[PDB]
């Protein structure tokens, strides 16, 4: 029936600043309830009716707004909020939730650990191959991955797996799998993946050869 | 009609600075509500005169 | 037989944590003299109340029950509770009644601090029938025969504000007493623990 | 402490039937309304069912009204969510919730660990994990490629957790009716290829443990 709208979709913020997210709706709802979906676990007691925090979380959070806009005021960002948020109504029948607010931690920019690997020899006997380009320890998250394959550029057959932000080093990781057929694999020699960073002007070229070894 | 209705409840914190507006509540409009006992006297009537007792 | 009735006897036990939301239902009391939930491991005995032994030897019961809720706080544990009796029978969806919806029913509030700690809640005789049969003697539900004249939710009316050098929770004993109590149509029945 | 243990889920063909069960722990049962919250991996969330303490009242939304059946029991204190006529719209993670009361509205306090029900009709297939090795540095990030499994629960283990400092296990990517993930482990150069570097992948729905040792090229 009624649909909740969250304006911050994906946000990353440095620890020690003010963060405000907003869940709105097409009509007027009275009170709005929040949750935090951490990785591997379920959401717990997070926020009830308007400004009513949980009794086990720290009190550096706040929640305001009435009618259409509903602000969740964070006083000081810390390193424990790398998760996904949802907003809850209690008016009419479906009891819908928000689209999802993923708040993360902003870090200084770092180059990705790029390691493009050949497929295994047991995979080549099955009639197929998959060139996988590892990506590790990079910020920002949104990064451009392409396949410069003997001068031509093909972005098809690309398996991209995304990670959440780690709790120890606060980084990100990514895979890039180039699934091919065996005779399609055995047409080329150079296998190039590169990643576009905002610090390095040109993308870092890491490649190998098929006929090598 | 003479029975106390919980029309509002809040939770005042430490982070609320001086003269911050914690609650902005309407008196009679929250009294005119279906989940209370005076709805059986105010739905079948239109014009009224009354005195307000806040606790 | 009024000796074992008017004296308040412990019928139930519930704490009051400080980590609960305002209006969360703590424990309902099915309002009858048949109610008890305590037991003992040394000796192995199901703890009856002294009122639950008098009325269990009858079919019908009638009387203005006086619940006595003795909290055990410090002087500084502050906040309030809500003892909202909702009449009728033993089975209605009273858990779906909201806190402000429970302000429509008659009730009472009690500050946890103060100079006293026990509230005597005189339950009115609100029933469709002038008595109430021992349906626990029977083994079947039927519209017309019932066990209780209503239920009594303990709400979280206010939060428990306390420092850290005192406890975070206050336990509440549920004494069972009455006034103007009448029973008739004798029988023999051993009551079972209401497992809430 | 609230211990809500779900039970059920797995591989059910669309149109089939499966019953869930969430057990309560350490708290009273005749007060706290129980619910179910569906956790889809992409979007969400949709709220499905609730029966209250007395079994007279059920509250369903527009979608799942009449197809799902939630039940409660005062003896075992365990839920019973009977599901029928399933499809790809219910292929998600299932949590059981507990609904208590506030002044104007309600709130769900404590949720469970959640079980996985995948609603599609292929057969159960064990995975065929393939190693990934370079064809000369101080920090050589190795890894294995996991592919060949339809049921979602799978676990990659790196030499019984001995190389757990640099494990980056990736989520699965569905392609050609096979979920495909990988795990990039950070192995020092003094260990590989001089010692044992082997990825263990255990798939509990198929109960197959395949060890794949990373070899130099």
């Amino acid at each position: 029936d009624i649909v909740l709208t969250q304006s911050p979709a994906i946000m990353s913020a440095s620890p020690g600043e003010r963060v405000t997210m907003t869940c709105s709706a097409h009509q007027y709802v009275s009170y709005m309830h929040w949750y935090q979906q951490k990785s591997g676990t379920s959401p717990k007691r997070w926020i009830y009716d308007t400004s009513r925090l949980a009794d086990a979380i720290p009190q550096r959070f706040s929640g305001r707004g009435s009618g259409t806009s509903y602000s969740l005021t964070i006083s000081s960002m810390e390193a424990e909020d790398a998760a996904t948020y949802y907003c809850q109504q209690w008016q009419s029948n479906p009891y819908t939730f928000g689209g999802g607010t993923k708040l993360e931690i902003k870090r200084a920019d770092a180059a990705p650990t790029v390691s493009i690997f050949p497929p295994s020899s047991e995979q080549l006997t099955s009639g197929g191959a998959s060139v996988v380009c590892f990506l590790n320890n990079f910020y920002p998250k949104d990064i451009n991955v392409k396949w410069k394959i003997d001068g031509s550029e093909r972005q098809n057959g690309v398996l991209n797996s995304w990670t959440d932000q780690d709790s120890k080093d606060s980084t990100y990781s990514m895979s890039s799998t180039l699934t091919l057929t065996k005779d399609e694999y055995e047409r080329h020699n150079s296998y190039t993946c590169e990643a576009t960073h905002k610090t390095s002007t040109s993308p870092i070229v890491k490649s190998f050869n098929r006929n090598e070894c | 009609g003479e029975k106390f209705f919980l029309i509002h409840s809040a939770r005042w914190l430490t982070t609320h600075a001086l003269f911050h507006e914690v609650a902005k509540l309407d008196v009679v409009k929250l009294l005119y509500n279906e989940q209370f006992a005076v709805q059986g006297l105010l739905r079948y009537h239109t014009y009224a005169r009354f005195g307000i007792e806040i606790q | 037989f009024t000796t074992w009735t008017s004296i308040p006897t412990l019928a139930a036990q519930f704490p009051f944590n400080a980590s609960d939301s305002v209006g969360q239902q703590i424990k309902v009391i099915p309002v009858d003299p048949y109610f008890f939930q305590m037991t003992n491991t040394n000796p192995d005995q199901k703890c009856i109340t002294a009122l639950a032994s008098i009325c269990q030897m009858f079919c019908f019961w009638r009387g203005d029950l006086v619940f006595d809720f003795q909290v055990f706080p410090t002087k500084y544990h502050s906040g309030r509770l809500l003892f909202c009796f909702v009449p009728g029978n033993e089975l209605i969806d009273v858990t779906g009644i909201t806190l402000k919806q429970a302000t429509t029913a008659p009730c009472a509030v009690m500050d946890i601090a103060g100079v006293q700690s026990t509230l005597r809640f005189r339950v009115p005789w609100i029933s469709d029938t002038p008595y109430r049969v021992n349906r626990y003697t029977k083994e079947a539900h039927q519209k017309g025969e019932y066990t209780a004249i209503g239920k009594l939710i303990v709400y979280c009316y206010n939060r428990l504000t306390s420092p850290s050098n005192v406890a975070h929770h206050v336990r509440v004993n549920v004494y069972l007493s009455a006034i103007n109590l009448e029973c008739f149509a004798p029988l023999y029945h051993a009551m079972d623990v209401t497992t809430q | 402490e609230v211990k809500l243990v779900e039970s059920g889920g797995g591989l059910v063909k669309p149109g089939g039937s499966l019953k869930l069960s969430c057990a309560a722990s350490m708290y009273n049962f005749q007060h706290y309304g129980m619910s179910w919250v569906r956790q889809t991996p992409e979007k969400r969330l949709e709220w499905v069912a609730t029966i209250q303490t007395n079994a007279t009242y059920t509250y369903y939304p527009d979608s799942v009204k009449g197809r799902f059946t939630i039940s409660r029991d005062n003896a075992r204190n365990i839920l019973y969510l009977q599901m029928s006529s399933l499809r790809s719209g219910d292929t998600a993670m299932y949590y059981c919730a507990r609904r208590d009361n506030i002044e104007c509205h309600y709130y769900f306090d404590y949720w469970g660990q959640g079980t996985t029900l995948t609603v599609s009709s292929p057969k159960t297939t064990p995975p065929s994990v393939y190693p990934l090795a370079p064809a000369a540095a101080s920090m050589v990030t190795l890894g294995c490629l996991v592919k060949g499994y339809f049921p979602e629960p799978v676990t990659v283990t790196w030499n019984s957790g001995s190389l757990s400092s640099g494990v980056h296990t990736f989520p699965a990517v569905l392609q050609s009716d096979l979920y495909t993930l990988s795990s990039s482990v950070t192995v020092p150069s003094s260990t590989w290829p001089s010692e044992t570097v082997t990825c263990n992948v255990a798939h509990p729905a198929s109960s197959t443990k395949v060890d794949k040792k990373i070899v130099p090229r």
